[PDB]
């Protein structure tokens, strides 16, 4: 009983609006787009196994007209493939309408679209920094632990062609086998430390050798040595996550093993940075598209 | 014609290659 075409048309239709519409959908609509993307959620696997090609996407954080730029520029579904590595809600002044164009491209294109789990998809984290207030502001509280609990089943990993490992975060101390990641029951919310966590907090540092304590007071830092040791040990080639804004959109890390994605540009009026995105072709030969204000 | 699984190489293209952009006015 859900018209996901007609969500999908009044999302998409705000497109070259100057200023920012809202595009507020109906509560029933929202709830439904949530409970029909979490079945797909629960019944695919927690760690996906992708196929190339596909372009993979960083934060977004409710710049949903950033967002729409990224599907203008990169091809709108299904067009393109696509996986992003979470961070949707937050900060940003349209968390909704950007979860909800993504839930729908989920529902409607459900082995095509997929959407990894960021921090910030957690209800302790959405609570403070944007998200709630926007739920209760247009909606209701109702509404906000609805997506909580659509959250609390979104996928944590994916692996493109046994070669290219995608995350939010990074590497944890305690991945010795991938088996761990599939083992994580669903749905759950994101601890305060251990796999789960790391894989949603961690950051590669520079000045770090092994393993150490993240400035963010949650999670940890690795060095070049933990990304060639991991890249190595399982057979991969890249490790491809977000979570860290980057001034050119995307920025390399120990010798191209490791790659960061950001796809919101101008981060929440607060940077000059761009935004980037990913394409991978079949052969996994990896190029950056890179979204930027005109100067 | 789904990309869902239930052997390749990571490569880069000729660094003139690597990045193309798309400028939006703001
Ligand atoms: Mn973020
Ligand atoms: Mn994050």
């Amino acid at each position: 009983s859900l018209n996901l075409d007609s969500i999908i048309g009044r999302l998409l239709e705000v497109q070259g609006s100057r200023p920012g519409k809202n595009v507020q959908l109906t509560e029933n609509e929202i709830r439904g787009l949530c409970l029909k993307s979490r079945e797909i959620f629960l019944s695919q696997p927690i760690l996906l196994e992708l196929e190339a090609p596909l372009k993979i996407c960083g934060d977004i954080h409710g710049q949903y007209y950033d967002l729409l730029r990224l599907f203008e520029y990169g091809g709108f579904p299904p067009e393109s493939n696509y996986l992003f590595l979470g961070d949707y809600v937050d900060r940003g002044k349209q968390s909704l309408e950007t979860i909800c164009l993504l839930l729908a491209y989920k529902i409607k294109y459900p082995e095509n679209f997929f959407l990894l789990r960021g921090n910030h998809e957690c209800a302790s984290i959405n609570r403070i920094y944007g998200f709630y207030d926007e739920c209760k502001r247009r909606y209701n509280i109702k509404l906000w632990k609805t997506f909580t609990d659509c959250f609390n089943c979104l996928p944590i990993a994916a692996i493109v062609d046994e070669k290219i490992f995608c995350c939010h975060g990074g590497l944890s101390p305690d991945l010795q086998s991938m088996e761990q990641i599939r083992r994580i029951m669903r749905p759950t919310d994101v601890p305060d430390q251990g796999l789960l966590c790391d894989l949603l907090w961690s950051d590669p540092d520079k000045d770090v050798q092994g393993w150490g304590e993240n400035d963010r007071g949650v999670s940890f830092t690795f060095g070049a040595e933990v990304v060639a040791k991991f890249l190595h040990k399982h057979d991969l080639d890249l490790i491809c996550r977000a979570h860290q804004v980057v001034e050119d959109g995307y920025e390399f890390f120990a010798k191209r093993q490791l790659v960061t994605l950001f796809s919101a540009p101008n981060y929440c009026g607060e940077f000059d940075n761009a935004g980037a995105m990913m394409s991978v072709d079949e052969t996994l030969m990896c190029s950056f598209q890179i979204l930027k204000p005109a100067d | 014609k789904g990309i869902l699984k239930n052997r390749k190489t990571v490569t880069w293209p000729e660094e003139g290659k690597l990045r193309e952009y798309f400028y939006f006015e703001l």
